[PDB]
RNA sequence: GACUCUGGCAUGCUAUUCUUAGAGGGACAAGUGGCGUUCAG
């Protein structure tokens, strides 16, 4: 039982908000999970990065808690990535993934060379870096596939990304700095202004204003 | 003979001199010192509290507010005065005082305002401070009802309308000669020398100018003709971005601006006192510093403290290795 | 975006920015979509109709916000010159 | 104003901008408001441009106009000096006022007894009022402030400059920007002057009061 | 059976100390106001609020503001509408500018 | 079940008294008399 607490909650609870996209449109704040529960249901799978056992520091000595780094993403579309440290692993895996679908965001997906069918591939290179590391997506001929390191491997097949080249740098041992990479690499994906996207924007009314006549009732 | 709080705190037993003893109860609750509140129940009692009629308290407003003190002036202070202007009224005719008081006239000088003239112990070219001079300096020294106000307002706004005006000398005042702050972008004056923003405008811009009233009803106002005084040097520096949280110390801009409490210790608020006749058994000669509580660790200053180092302007140089806290 | 068959292969267009002609971004939560009313010009009182302005957050960040804004309503003749 | 003959600046506004002081700037200035500023004194104040101050503040009342639900725009301050005028905007208009301390997390922490939605905020000070600007950044609000000479324009959309540190010429300020949202609706005609007198607007002052209760 | 809740009774203690003064006794009249100041959201909700503020008022008129009237305050005259005002000779430089020469109440101050 | 939603009657608005399906109404213990800590019930 989901009872919104957002504005943008109460809006999507009812049939007033249709896709994820318009609230992709306004840059709103996603605060509630049950949001993408409710647009992509299903079609989420979550896949666990890692769970790496850490020793907390106590007064009382040393105590163990787990962290996990959880990816999630629907295919052909969306993806997000979460970190979580809790006390067992279960909760830890839950409260991951809790927090990577509060950052689901969309990929733009191109075309290598002639725009014949669907979007296969990352529309230019684009680029993602933590913490000295530095990760880089080329874009690929159909059917090549996804060539990278397993960790960005996962994250961008469920990017719905079908193929890439990729390149990595420094540190990627550190297993949080090279999946944040990559998944700053994908955000910048629609960050990226091409000659596609030169039409001057017309204005839309967002849903707060849109719909404010349904809030006055709550 | 109306007497001000001002009287109580300076323990005048000035009670022997008038019989017409008499005073607010609001003034005299408010006292906060101790030896002062002894001192009123050891006091033979023939002071008679009373308030007076508001339709005086209203004319003492309006000409409160044309006369450049009603910002200056309390509740209480009100009070008193239309307790003695309706003393006046009850015992003496009420055509002697006069109302719609008198224009200011300007003359301006070449001294600093800074100048410590009429400070007691200094002396530019004798001016000795002696033992038989220290009942005697209290202010400028000079029938049957007075006043015993020493706040200058009072004292201004009594000579402006007219009254006697007294003081803990029992002859009464003729000349009073003070300081007051104007502001010089709005030049509304105030009269009281501890405030730093103007109450109209809310700036930083109030300047000392001195101000001397007549027993007549005459008020003239002396400016100082010097340019180092309306000079803007380090009036312009940039300022840090607005910091929150509790250790927040933000430039002090406005006056009604709110600050996180960050106050000292009370072990390290206290000062020596060599007078107590329990000193000789102490064991040092000083009090111990703080250097153990919290406040010793964020470097937690008196409010006073530091005064000459925020006077130098800001875009200067400072010593290479000093930091500014 | 666009295929050679014709279709429009894209989730959506993003929205750019009225200052800078750059993406808003859908992780960009200091943008803006402003909404100034137009006026009757016989009587002063809302039209009703009004006109929008998007400002992203790193020109919002970067204090220019302010002049973008009074810049565009000069523009389109909602501040009056000088 | 659109250059427009019914929206330009009348004589009696004037005099209450130069009474109330709100043409006198502070002694600092931030180098992003030096476009609002007519020019520097050799006291050292500098004087605010008041046609500047006109359209900001029209513009203010443009964007405060255009929201359906008056409720929707929010209006803040922190210190005393304009808490009292704030409340009164609310009264004249319907904004949504928080007059104190602005509890942190009111537009980020969604499980709390003091969370809202905005859609337009109201500043009286972004060097006192920071914090509802840090959180503005944070949940896409678009923000007017009343901004002095030395002010910070960080997430500030749009920056009427006026003096905010006196007590009248905060109130004066409120009271006109309520008066033009509340004409520009159209409850009130421009041509009568308002029944709501600006001395409404301004500070109680503790100390004042008991000298007015005093005098009645 | 039936018994009231506890925000029913919070709003109308509220709206009754708040505005005693407009209410009446009758049901649709008391409905009506209460839907005019009070932000209510639901219509069944509203309707038991006026109905326990019928009873409340019936209840106390059988039998049984400071800040306010401080707050609401407001003097017979103005201290902006004052017959002159001082101003520097440059504020009266930038009126001279902003076509506003023609003041009457100003007061130019030489900077001495 | 002191949880959530909701029906009976509309000769009312909407493409409309007989069929429709959106919205707006109408019901709230509201009124009366008894029992009641005179208030909760
Ligand atoms: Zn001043």
């Amino acid at each position: 039982e989901w009872m919104p607490v957002t504005k943008l909650g109460r809006l999507v609870k009812d049939m007033k908000i249709k896709s994820l996209e318009e609230i992709y449109l306004f840059s709103l704040p996603i605060k509630e999970s049950e949001i993408i529960d409710f647009f992509l249901g299903a079609s989420l799978k979550d896949e666990v990065l890692k769970i790496m056992p850490v020793q907390k520091q106590t007064r009382a000595g040393q105590r163990t808690r787990f962290k996990a780094f959880v990816a999630i993403g629907d295919y052909n579309g969306h993806v997000g990535l979460g970190v979580k440290c809790s006390k067992e692993v279960a909760t830890a895996i839950r409260g991951a993934i809790i927090l990577a679908k509060l950052s689901i965001v969309p990929v733009r997906r191109g075309y290598w060379g002639n725009k014949i069918g669907k979007p296969h591939t990352v529309p230019c290179k684009v680029t993602g870096r933590c913490g000295s590391v530095l990760v880089r997506l080329i874009p690929a001929p159909r059917g090549t596939g996804i060539v990278s390191a397993p960790v960005p491997k996962k994250l961008l097949m469920m990017a719905g990304i079908d193929d890439c080249y990729t390149s990595a740098r420094g540190c990627t041992a550190t297993l949080g700095n090279f999946a944040k990479a990559t998944f700053d690499a994908i955000s910048k994906t629609y960050s990226y202004l091409t000659p596609d996207l030169w039409k001057e924007t017309v204005f839309t009314k967002s849903p707060y204003q849109e719909f404010t006549d349904h809030l006055v009732k709550t | 003979v109306v007497a001000d709080a001002g009287a109580f705190l300076r323990h005048a037993a000035l009670q022997d001199i008038g019989k017409n003893i008499y005073t607010i109860r609001e003034v005299v609750t408010e006292i906060r010192d101790k030896a002062t509140r002894r001192r009123l129940a050891v006091l033979p009692y023939e002071l008679r509290f009373k308030e007076p009629l508001p339709e005086y308290v209203r004319l003492v407003t309006e000409f409160s507010k044309k006369t450049g003190d009603y910002p200056s002036l309390s509740a209480t202070d009100i009070q008193v005065l239309a307790l003695t202007y309706q003393l006046e009224a009850e015992f003496v005719g009420v055509s002697h005082l006069k109302q719609e008081p008198q224009k200011v006239k300007v003359s301006s000088s070449i001294q600093h305002p800074e100048t410590p003239l009429h400070i007691s112990g200094f002396h530019l070219p004798g001016g000795w401070i002696t033992p038989s001079n220290i009942k005697q300096i209290q202010q400028e020294l000079e029938v049957r009802v007075g006043c015993l106000t020493t706040d200058f307002a009072m004292q201004n706004v009594l000579l402006q309308m007219g009254l006697h005006v007294l003081a803990v000398n029992g002859m009464l005042i003729r000349e009073a000669r003070s300081y007051i702050l104007r502001c010089h972008g709005c030049f509304k004056t105030t009269s009281d020398m501890s405030r730093v923003f103007c109450s109209h405008c809310g700036n930083k811009t109030l300047k000392k100018v001195s101000v001397t009233v007549s027993d007549d009803g005459t008020l003239h106002m002396h400016f100082s003709r010097n340019p180092k005084v309306l000079n803007p040097r380090g009036l312009r520096y940039s300022l840090p971005t607005p910091k929150g949280g509790k250790y927040a110390i933000n430039p002090h801009l406005t006056e009604d601006q709110r600050f996180p409490q960050l106050r000292l210790s009370q072990k390290a608020r206290q000062k020596t006192n060599v007078f107590a006749p329990d000193y000789i058994a102490g064991v040092s000669p000083f009090v111990e510093n703080d250097i153990s509580s919290r406040s010793a660790t964020l470097q937690v200053r008196d409010s006073t403290l530091g005064a000459g180092r925020r006077r130098l302007n800001p875009n200067a140089s400072r010593k290479k290795f000093v930091k500014k806290r | 975006m666009q295929n050679d068959a014709g279709e429009f292969v894209d989730l959506y267009v993003p929205r750019k920015c009225s200052a800078s002609n750059r993406i808003i971004g859908a992780k960009d939560h200091a943008s803006i979509q402003m909404n100034v009313a137009e006026v009757d010009k016989v009587t002063g009182r809302f039209n009703g109709q009004f006109k929008t302005y998007a400002i992203c957050g790193a020109i919002r960040r970067m204090g220019e916000s302010d002049d973008s804004i009074l810049r565009l309503a000069k523009a389109d003749g909602i501040v009056s010159k000088n | 104003s659109g250059a427009l003959d019914v929206l330009q600046m009348k004589e009696e506004d004037v005099l209450k901008f130069l009474a109330a002081g709100t043409h006198l700037g502070g002694t600092n200035l931030d180098f992003q408001m030096e476009q609002y500023i007519y020019k520097r004194k050799s006291d050292g104040i500098y004087i605010i441009n008041l046609k500047r101050t006109w359209e900001k503040l029209l513009l203010a009342a443009r964007a405060i106009v255009a929201i359906e639900n008056p409720a929707d725009v929010s209006v803040i301050s922190s210190r005393n000096t304009g808490q009292r005028a704030v409340l009164k905007f609310a009264a004249a208009t319907g904004a949504t006022p928080i007059a104190g301390r602005f509890t942190p997390g009111t537009f980020t922490n969604q499980i709390q007894a003091a969370f809202r939605e905005p859609r337009l905020l109201v500043v009286t000070d972004p060097r006192a009022d920071h914090q509802p600007l840090t959180e503005a950044s944070y949940v896409n609000l678009p923000t007017i402030a009343l901004c002095n000479t030395d002010s910070p324009l960080r997430y500030v959309d749009i920056a009427i400059p006026c003096n905010n540190k006196g007590a009248h010429s905060v109130g004066l300020m409120w009271w006109m920007l309520a008066r033009e949202v509340l004409r520009m609706r159209g409850t009130i005609s421009r041509e009568h002057p308002w029944e709501v007198m600006p001395d409404l607007y301004f500070y109680r002052d503790p100390e004042e009061i008991e000298k007015e209760e005093q005098a009645a | 059976g039936r018994v009231r809740t506890k925000t029913v009774k919070k709003a109308a203690r509220v709206i009754i100390e708040k505005y005693y003064t407009r209410l009446g006794n009758d049901f649709h009249t008391n409905k009506r106001v209460c839907e005019e100041i009070a932000i209510i959201p639901s219509k069944k909700l509203r309707n038991k609020i006026a109905g326990y503020v019928t009873h409340l008022m019936k209840r106390i008129q059988r039998g049984p503001e400071e800040r306010e009237r401080r707050d609401n305050y407001v003097p017979e005259v103005s201290a902006l509408d004052q017959e002159i005002i001082e101003v520097d000779p440059d504020t009266k430089e930038m009126l001279k500018l902003l076509d506003f020469g023609s003041l009457s109440n100003l007061q130019v101050t030489q900077p001495t």
